[PDB]
């Protein structure tokens, strides 16, 4: 019914947009601030901090200009939404790892597109 | 994967309520109602990014209550089988490991790990490592796994996870 | 489809030419009925050798001689190696020289282990890797394009 | 050989973890939900007590030794029916 | 606009108004209307009603599916 290998996804899933881990990330802190800011309003969920917690470990990109380039960047490019965030977010080092990674995105562009994208995406990427 | 969408929900608002600051009421309401809840159809709801539309306020016939669907754009998260995701290993033990992504914990069995993988429960924090000890697998590390499947129940979803494939485990 | 089949279940093998038979680094043929046997205990064992495989490892094969399926899987494997062209070598007995233990090391493999195999391989790629096999890498893949052609 | 397969089928979906007290089998899925952090171990719902894992190797081979001998056996009739294709 | 039902409300929509919003005062709705020295909830929703500023809206189904909302303060009551 569904596979994410298989590029299977329900309509509900498959006409929506994806979301990076960096991108929530700064979602998630700006609606901190927007909680933070005009306080003694409701405090925020424990899921909100687990995922905030979860999404800032893993946020591959930390500055806000990183996050646009990433996105209006492979947003040129003819891939998938879903191919594009498994990317951007796992951020495979090479495009045999991005092969192994993302079994569905063989044929989509040559070895030398996709590690040119991937070497874009690594060279745009923060390191702490 | 995370994602953006436009929800249907209802509020069900109580007459103490009624009269002045109604919509900013049920704004408010809606927010603490669903933001932090889970729901198979479209997994956990991280947060309320802004509310659509407030549809008209049928008083429900005895209950008093008046119900209000609410159309909603919200950031939601729902773990698909035979995808790789991110994980932080909560516990480690010999039958194997519990891991948590973001709102939702995965396991990974035994039968899942890595040959190579070996556990040592003499080490202080219990965790699995591999032969050369290249890399090592304990609790609240950087690792990766992939979704062979997901469950959902009591209002939460939870996946199974495997490492057997290559560019996973440590990370 | 003339073969018995898989030492389990050889009997849709002669019903129909449909179904083929899938080859692993154990040498082993199986199919989706004894497949589905080794994932559910040791996810990659060999029924009758034990043999561990790293993953699923199965590939379509419609030969009945085992030995060719590994020889061919091997020898795609070393073509990668001392695959260097005619012009490298001026003497005609080079031009064959390497074949010989070349063919030695694809056919030995087949049944010895390949610690001395893996070793010469490694010893010769530490030198090889730097130009000849990028250069017949360039060269294999136009002429395997110019076969096709 | 539907029904075999079916049986071969089942063999790989039988259930590892077990409760010795109802006799129940649950399939590894459940493993989070049966184990207990407050306990650190796997327990069963209904009787609140040890669910056990390691016995699931005993029916994966013991199945197998039943359904394999099957076409050891039928090996005449499909040898007198591979005669009589024709 | 474009609305073809009758001006006035009806006995039944008074009675259903009055013990809806009876309901939702006694509920502790807040009251639309000056009271003085009431405390029924019946008799409260009966001055919100003389005054006309009850908070309801009447979805009017027509046979043919349609309907049309009426304020209760844009209909002539029938008391
Ligand atoms: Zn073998
Ligand atoms: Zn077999
Ligand atoms: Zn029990």
């Amino acid at each position: 019914e569904e596979d994410a290998s298989q590029l299977i996804f329900p309509k509900e899933f498959e006409t929506a947009e994806t979301l990076l881990n960096s991108e929530v990330h700064m979602l998630l802190e700006h609606r901190k601030q927007q909680n933070e800011s005009a306080e003694d309003e409701q405090e925020l969920s424990e899921v909100f901090m687990k995922t905030l917690n979860y999404t800032a470990r893993f946020s591959r990109f930390k500055n806000r200009e990183t996050i646009a380039s990433v996105r209006s960047l492979l947003l040129q490019k003819k891939l998938h939404k879903f191919e594009l965030a498994c990317l951007a977010n796992l951020c495979p080092e090479t495009a045999e790892e991005s092969k192994a990674l993302i079994p569905s995105l063989e044929g989509r562009f040559e070895d030398e597109e996709l590690q040119q994208i991937l070497d874009d995406i690594q060279t745009k990427r923060s390191f702490q | 994967m995370f994602y953006h969408i436009s929800l249907e929900h209802e509020i069900l608002l109580h007459p103490r309520y009624f009269g002045p600051n109604l919509l900013n009421t049920v704004k408010q309401k809606l927010f603490t109602e669903v933001e932090g809840t889970c729901t198979g159809k479209y997994g956990f709801v991280i947060a309320v990014t802004t509310i659509d539309n407030i549809g008209a306020g049928v008083i429900q016939p005895g209950r008093g209550f008046v119900l209000y669907p609410v159309k909603y754009k919200a950031i939601v998260f729902r773990p698909f089988k035979g995808e790789v995701v991110d994980a932080v290993v909560t516990q480690v033990n010999k039958v194997g490991l519990f891991t948590e992504i973001g709102p939702m914990s995965c396991f990974i069995s035994r039968h899942s790990i890595p040959s190579e993988m070996e556990f040592d429960p003499n080490s202080n924090p219990p965790c699995y490592k591999t032969m050369d000890e290249d890399i090592v697998i304990q609790q609240d590390d950087e690792i990766r796994l992939k979704i062979v499947g997901t469950r959902v129940d009591k209002n939460d979803i939870f996946a199974i996870g495997s490492l057997m494939d290559d560019y996973l485990g440590l990370v | 489809m003339d073969d018995q089949g898989c030492p389990r279940c050889k009997t849709t093998k002669y019903r129909n030419p449909s179904l083929k038979l899938m080859v692993n680094v154990c040498g082993h043929t199986l199919c989706e009925s004894c497949v589905d046997l080794l994932f559910v205990r040791g996810a990659g064992n060999c029924p009758e050798c034990g043999t561990p495989l790293r993953k699923s490892n199965f590939r379509v094969q419609l030969f009945e001689d085992p030995t060719v399926d590994k020889e061919v899987e091997i020898r795609k494997k070393v073509l990668k190696i001392y695959n260097k062209r005619e012009e490298d070598f001026p003497s005609l007995r080079e031009y064959n020289d390497f074949l010989e233990e070349v063919e030695e090391i694809v056919f030995n493999l087949t049944n010895n282990v390949d610690l001395d195999n893996t070793k010469k391989k490694m010893e010769i790629y530490q030198k090889e890797n730097k130009d000849v096999i990028q250069k017949n890498k360039l060269k294999l893949t136009r002429e395997q394009e110019e076969l096709e052609e | 050989r539907r029904r075999i397969e079916t049986d071969e089928r089942d063999s790989t979906n039988r259930a590892s973890f077990k409760c010795p007290v109802c006799s129940s089998t649950f399939t590894d899925l459940e493993a989070n939900q049966l184990f207990d952090p407050m306990t650190g171990t796997f327990r069963c719902t209904f009787c609140h007590t040890e669910v056990e894992e390691d016995e699931s190797a005993m029916p994966k081979k013991d199945a197998r030794t039943l359904l394999a001998r099957f076409n050891e056996q039928i090996e005449p009739i499909y040898a007198l029916l591979r005669e009589t294709e024709d | 606009q474009k609305r073809i039902t009758t001006p006035y409300m009806t006995k039944y929509e008074r009675a259903r108004v009055l013990g809806t919003r009876a309901l939702q005062i006694a509920m502790c709705a807040p009251v639309m209307v000056e009271l003085e020295g009431e405390t029924d909830p019946l008799l409260i929703a009966m001055k919100e009603l003389k005054a006309r500023k009850i908070p309801i809206i009447i979805r009017r189904y027509l046979p043919d599916g349609s309907y049309e909302d009426w304020g209760v303060d844009e209909l002539i009551i029938s008391d």
